[PDB]
RNA sequence: AGCUACCAUCUGUGGGAUUAUGACUGAACGCCUCUAAGUCAGAAUCCCGCCCAGGCGGAACGAUACGGCAGCGCCGCGGAGCCUCGGUUGGCCUCGGAUAGCCGGUCCCCCGCCGGGGUCCGGUGCGGAGUGCCCUUCGUCCUGGGAAACGGGGCGCGGCCGGAGAGGCGGCCGCCCCCUCGCCCGUCACGCACCGCACGUUCGUGGGGAACCUGGCGCUAAACCAUUCGUAGACGACCUGCU
RNA sequence: CAUAGCGACGUCGCUUUUUGAUCCUUCGAUGUCGGCUCUUCCUAUCAUUGUGAAGCAGAAUUCACCAAGCGUUGGAUUGUU
RNA sequence: GGAUGAACCGAACGCCGGGUUAAGGCGCCCGAUGCCGACGCUCAUCAGACCCCAGAAAAGGUGUUGGUUGAUAUAGACAGCA
């Protein structure tokens, strides 16, 4: 029916210039690119969602091959909009470039 | 080739800062950066103001330069500013983005129906105008 | 420190990968300046170097010492037969450089030229262009090629000619043809299109490419003399009689 | 002594009393400071090097901001300094065009760093007057003494460079 | 400092007519016409009357170096008023002790050829820019005219002249021969 | 974004063009850079003829075959100004130099589409209009380049083509006017919406 | 014979931007000034050409496997399925450009009925606007009013044209076969309404590989080794020949 | 005639092709002079290209600039540098 | 953190989550200015660019920018021409 969700990149993971935490990454959302425009998607949940080789079972729904990551939006990162997400699991860095959805879900509006 | 001057007594609309969307009259220049800048009739109260945030008019006000602010409203109102303003087709601009901004999701449904109407009408009438120009057979 | 006396170094670094010719028939390289003021004409040829011998001839070189004098001066005699025209090729300019934008074979490839497009002859059945002939002949071959040389002739900045030498004239063992592209200069692409179309399946002699008493460039690869050491390689002196390991190298 | 956009202070002050002169004098001074704990340390500076007075000898019986009396006019201000160069010490009179004398004086600050690469420890302030526009002898500020000035904006540079980052129009300079 | 104004203000004859395409003056006047644009310089070009012709060079908030660019415009422009009302003649001499120069005007006067400079066997051939004729004066035993309507281009060939006649391994200030600009004038002398 | 990201290299900078292309594909974005002919350097063509010398006498004393390759073609130029931007040493560098195409000249695939314009990278809004710049594509032909002329030429096609097309849509639009002129009683019923709700002023 | 020697003989090359420097016009600084803006000439230097090599870089073209069941190519999205790789979740089909200026439209002059100039009229914080435009997905059934009815659909055929810089694309006609439906506002009720819940929704008939069935139209080849050569050569490699 | 070419008294530097000063690396070892051979690099340019200056008439020479493309040799004595 | 570094600057250490800082930074590599940051200075045909620190002096410049002192000028300066 449609997207439902924002764009977002995995930009990558919160660091120093020569550490890296990977509990907590980076998102880019497409079309929020100053800090103050990021207080609507504070909180709302986002999803890596990927393809592999086994079929996984999907809730109300037949086993696929589409496996989700989930997390959360945490805090707005930098003046330029960035976010910082955490997710269940610490994303693998085969992700970073790649698509998270953030999908409006625990709505404040 | 310039027409917009920066002068005493030209209003100017402010694009951004404390102040943005408002209009003022230009009552002095300080150095090359700033202009004593007074709205009595669009409230902003007498201040200095860079001139990177001024975007110049057309109206200018007939007052001498560093006047209070009783002779600034006089001239304002008399040849009203606000109404000759509001006339301008970029007042209108910005009114038109303010009501775009401002758009509802029922708002924006409607928008899309009677946009699809419309352009299939112009579609059509510019189809039949392409066909009607297509009749030429002339050596 | 310094080297103690200057002494010019030992052969040219212009020709480094001083290694095996990837070719044996040597190729152009850079063919003549197109000018389309001149003649329609073609800018090279292929011959065989039969031998060498001397002429006398007499000078006429004013101011020198051997000015109305006789002389005798070294030749190398060239054996070149008549080239044969099987093909034309176009070129099209493009930011990455001169591409191959066409190519037009002539019906009846000779025989010796057909061997050039097998490595083992005696077991081929030669069917080289046999499928691609019989387009000079139905009428949706001939259209197709039609539009191939009107897109040579308005899309394409230089032509060339595919041209094969005669084995069966030389006494050589070889039956195996030379195939070379020589450039066409001189003219509009159309006029030269032309020229060279003309020119299909017919014979050109070199005194229509070659005329007499003019300087011409001649591109070979030169005789193998096979693995060699830095003395006869790069022309280095000899090291001393009393050197231990060898002489013939380069001590540094 | 760093900076900001700094404010005048009446500073006044005076020794403590002691059994040699039960009323030592009071003395008052304008500083032009970010704040008053840096305007009172630059008032016992600039007392100890005038008189002979300390922080611990004496006290500052008042320290209070000086707002303009006028900050709707624009007005010229005459600033005479004193500052450290690399080589020496000079004496320089700058003139400013600004509605506050606090303004002014941080013009003169910033000008001062521009020009002369002379930080703000180096510079002493020792006049501020506002002065008639037949006074000024700087041509930069006599040049906007016109009754009818006039001029335009010429190559007004786009400034939202990232809003939209990416477009297909090329910007326009006139205006 | 920065200066709010400066402008220059240059007068236009009756017989000559300008337009301003931007900053690409073009003068008309009895001669012929010349063009030139100025677009690598930031000013504001305008004609003011209708009556005496007036053409205005204003610059707005220029520093020392560009508030020089101002009376330099107003003079090349005043020089194509005066190549296209009265052109530019120059008049060359050339000066020899022993070897006469002998100066040779092929074609339409494009190109000049000296012969015997400091008698040598070179031929020098040495190619006006276009718009520019050179010919032998008839007045002068020694005399090159350069005619023109543009006053770089006819300077530009006198001095491609006078630097083709040029002494080599010697001393120049004995050796003093050479083809030098006698004087510059203009055509019609009005 | 999702689409490839055509960008115009005419009136551009080099370094400030290549950062914004450099950050892009590293956000995993195809982006396209054409005419790199057009694109400038600030500062004086001999300053940077120089400094482009400078690195042409940057060889491998031993080997040359193996040291630091100089390419001059205007797009081999930007595509190398970019991976010194990028961690190119890295596998995420070089999927992130990958994602990117530069041309000189607008080659088929991109002279029928719309090119866009970085504004932060434009000579324009980023160089006083005092100060002497340089063409990558004079430089580039003054140091080894050898397709200046052809390129020249075909770019002057792809014009003629292009006013041509423009002038196919200017008379398409103007008969778009002249339609919505003819019918506009049973036009302005939706006018009035558009109109009310700031589209269409 | 072969190899070989300044111990014999032959051949060895053209542009460009410019350095130093000398100048032009010309301010700054009513004069002057090679310099500030703008120009000229300029070299054993520099870069390129000529010349040597030819990328984990491309192009054009040729031939593409049997006489026996034997392999392959194209056409049908033709079917039924497997194995594997995953990304993505509407499109924009394009003036050239200037920036101390632009854009649009129109009457007279010139060039093939369309463009270039001169007017004149508009817009310019770009609204003929990428801060934009287009498309817009719940589906049907009664059912009226408007838009259209010179209209939409054809993985339907046949024909034409344009596009060469990497055209891998786009446009227009003729025949035939459909429905008067699709677009807006209304009338009318219905669909699993799966009982609050995630990976939903697209590209997509995705890419790639083996294999089965089903038809049609087509093809019948080379390379390497072995042998020979000796224009070649440490060995490889290379130049060759073989009813 | 100070400054064509030089430069006293003073004074500011650069270089690491001299010789010192030091002793950081190497004493379960980095083969220690010169020559021969061979390649490359530097410029603070001897020659050649293009120039400026002279107490540059010409010739020769001298000073300086861009400049390291190209060249800078055969011998007697000496282990020699 | 200073690219790199025994000693510099910050700060000293059990295994972790969240918040905030120091010194240092925020075009891209590379986290962070994608601020409609402020005022000036500066063009370099060897520009400049951050403690230790990794290169420079005396002496000059009619390049430009400020400042100090002095002088001339409608009783007509200054510069040009005589
Ligand atoms: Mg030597
Ligand atoms: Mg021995
Ligand atoms: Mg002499
Ligand atoms: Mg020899
Ligand atoms: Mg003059
Ligand atoms: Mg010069
Ligand atoms: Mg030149
Ligand atoms: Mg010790
Ligand atoms: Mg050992
Ligand atoms: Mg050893
Ligand atoms: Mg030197
Ligand atoms: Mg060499
Ligand atoms: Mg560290
Ligand atoms: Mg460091
Ligand atoms: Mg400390
Ligand atoms: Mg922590
Ligand atoms: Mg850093
Ligand atoms: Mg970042």
């Amino acid at each position: 029916s449609g997207r439902l969700w924002s764009k977002a990149i995995f930009a990558g993971y919160k660091r120093g210039l020569r550490n890296q935490r990977e509990h907590t990454a980076l998102l880019k959302i497409e079309g929020v690119y100053a800090r103050d425009e990021t207080e609507f998607y504070l909180g709302k949940r986002c999803a890596y969602v990927y393809k592999a080789k086994n079929n996984t079972v999907t809730p109300g729904g037949k086993p696929n091959k589409t496996r989700v990551i989930w997390g959360k939006v945490t805090r707005a990162h930098g003046n330029s909009g960035m976010v910082r997400a955490k997710f269940r699991s610490n994303l693998p860095a085969k992700a970073i470039g790649h698509r998270i959805r953030v999908m409006l879900y625990p709505s404040r509006i | 080739v310039f027409r917009r001057f920066v002068e005493v007594g030209r209003v100017a609309y402010v694009s951004f800062g404390p102040h943005a969307g408002k209009l003022v009259a230009i009552v002095d220049v300080i150095d090359q950066n700033r202009a004593l800048v007074d709205g009595p009739c669009t409230q902003v109260r007498r201040q200095a103001m860079p001139f990177k945030c001024m975007q110049l008019t057309d109206f200018i006000l007939k007052f001498p330069h560093s006047a209070h602010q009783k002779y600034v409203r006089q001239a304002w109102q008399k040849a009203d500013i606000n109404t000759k303003w509001a006339a301008t087709r970029w007042a209108k601009k910005i009114e038109a983005r303010e009501r775009k901004a401002k758009m509802t999701d029922f708002d924006r449904f409607k928008v899309m129906k009677a946009k699809k109407m419309r352009n299939r009408i112009i579609k059509n009438e510019v189809k039949k105008l392409q066909k009607a120009a297509l009749l030429k057979a002339s050596p | 420190s310094h080297r103690k006396f200057s002494a010019p170094r030992h052969g040219s670094l212009g020709f480094l990968p001083r290694k095996r010719s990837s070719r044996h028939r040597g190729k152009v390289k850079s063919f003549p300046k197109d000018d389309p003021s001149k003649p329609v004409h073609l800018t090279a040829f292929l011959g065989y170097k039969a031998g060498m011998t001397h002429i006398v001839r007499e000078v006429d070189r004013p101011g020198s010492k051997v000015n109305k004098k006789e002389v005798v001066e070294a030749v190398t005699i060239v054996e070149t037969p008549p080239m044969v025209v099987v093909g034309i090729v176009g070129y099209v300019e493009t930011p990455r450089g001169l591409r191959t934008f066409k190519t037009v074979f002539a019906e009846h490839i000779s025989d010796e030229c057909k061997r050039r497009f097998y490595k083992n002859w005696h077991k081929s059945k030669k069917k080289a262009f046999t499928k691609y002939c019989k387009k000079w002949q139905d009428e949706d071959g001939k259209k197709q090629l039609e539009k191939d040389f009107s897109s040579m002739k308005k899309y394409c900045q230089v032509i060339r000619v595919i041209a094969h030498t005669q084995m069966r004239l030389l006494p050589l063992r070889q039956k195996k043809a030379h195939l070379m592209e020589i450039q066409v200069n001189g003219g509009t692409v159309a006029e030269k299109l032309d020229w060279a179309r003309e020119r299909l399946e017919q014979q050109v002699p070199v005194n229509q490419v070659f005329g007499q008493d003019e300087m011409i460039d001649v591109i070979g690869v030169t005789k193998g003399k096979g693995y060699k050491g830095v003395t006869s390689r790069w022309h280095t002196k000899k090291l001393p009689r009393k050197t231990h390991r060898g002489l013939r190298k380069v001590a540094c | 002594k760093a900076s900001g956009t700094l404010r005048e202070y009446k500073v006044v002050g005076r020794c403590l009393p002691t059994p040699k002169c039960h009323t030592p004098p009071l003395y008052r001074m304008r500083i032009f400071a970010p704040n008053h704990v840096v305007a009172k340390s630059r008032f016992w500076y600039f007392v100890s090097q005038l008189k002979k007075m300390k922080k611990s000898s004496g006290e500052i019986v008042y320290c209070g901001q000086v707002f303009e009396k006028s900050p709707l006019r624009v007005k010229n201000f005459g600033i005479w300094l004193r500052y450290d160069s690399r080589s020496g010490t000079h004496n320089m009179y700058r003139e400013y065009r600004d509605l506050t004398t606090a303004g002014a004086v941080t013009q003169c600050y910033r000008d001062m760093g521009a020009r002369h690469r002379a930080r703000a420890h180096s510079i002493q302030i020792m006049k501020v007057e506002e002065i008639a526009a037949s006074k000024c002898r700087r041509p930069a500020v006599k040049q906007f003494h016109d009754s009818k000035i006039k001029f335009p904006l010429p190559h007004r540079v786009l400034r939202r460079q990232h809003k939209p980052r990416f477009t297909t129009k090329r910007p326009n300079t006139f205006f | 400092m920065k200066t709010i104004l400066s402008n220059q203000t240059v007068d236009i004859p009756e017989n000559v007519d300008i337009t301003l395409k931007g900053r690409t003056v073009i003068v008309k006047g009895p001669r012929g016409t010349l063009r030139r644009d100025f677009n690598h310089i930031n000013v504001e070009l305008s004609l003011l009357g209708k009556k005496k012709k007036r053409l205005r060079v204003d610059k707005w908030w220029g520093n020392r170096k560009e508030l020089a660019t101002v009376r330099t415009i107003c003079s090349h422009v005043q020089n194509m008023i005066k190549g296209v009302t009265l052109g530019f003649r120059y008049k060359m001499r050339s000066v020899y002790a022993h070897f006469p120069i002998n100066v040779v005007i092929q074609e339409n006067g494009s190109l000049v050829e000296i012969r015997n400079f400091l008698g040598e066997k070179y031929i020098r051939r040495v190619r006006m820019r276009p718009g520019v004729a050179c010919s032998v004066s008839q007045a002068q035993k020694d005399e090159l005219i350069l005619e023109g309507n543009d006053i770089e281009l006819v300077s530009n060939s006198a001095a491609l002249i006078q630097q083709a006649t040029t002494v080599k391994n010697k001393d120049i200030r004995k050796f003093l021969d050479g083809i030098y600009v006698s004087e510059k004038g203009t055509v019609q002398q009005a | 974004e999702v689409q490839v990201l055509v960008l115009d290299g005419r009136g551009h900078l080099l370094g400030r063009l290549a950062a914004i292309v450099a950050k892009q594909v590293l956000l995993g974005r195809k982006v396209v850079v054409v005419r790199c002919e057009g694109i400038n350097i600030s500062g004086n063509f001999y300053r940077n003829k120089l400094k482009y010398l400078a690195f042409l006498r940057k060889r491998m004393n031993t080997n040359p075959s193996r040291g630091p390759y100089h390419f001059r073609a205007p797009s081999r130029i930007f595509w190398r100004t970019v991976r010194g931007m990028l961690p190119h040493k890295t596998k995420r560098g070089q999927a992130a130099l990958d994602r990117l195409k530069v041309f000189d000249g607008i080659p088929p695939p991109y002279d029928k589409k719309k090119r866009m314009v970085v504004p932060a990278a434009l000579k324009v809004v980023r160089l006083k209009p005092t100060r002497k710049f340089a063409y990558l594509g004079r430089l580039a032909h003054e140091v080894g380049w050898k397709y200046q002329a052809v390129t020249a030429t075909l770019e002057e096609k792809r014009k003629e083509k292009a006013k041509i097309h423009y002038r196919k849509k200017k008379q398409l639009m103007r008969l778009r006017k002249q339609a919505e002129k003819n019918v506009e009683k049973k036009i302005d019923k939706y006018t009035e919406v558009l109109k009310t709700h700031g589209l269409l002023v």
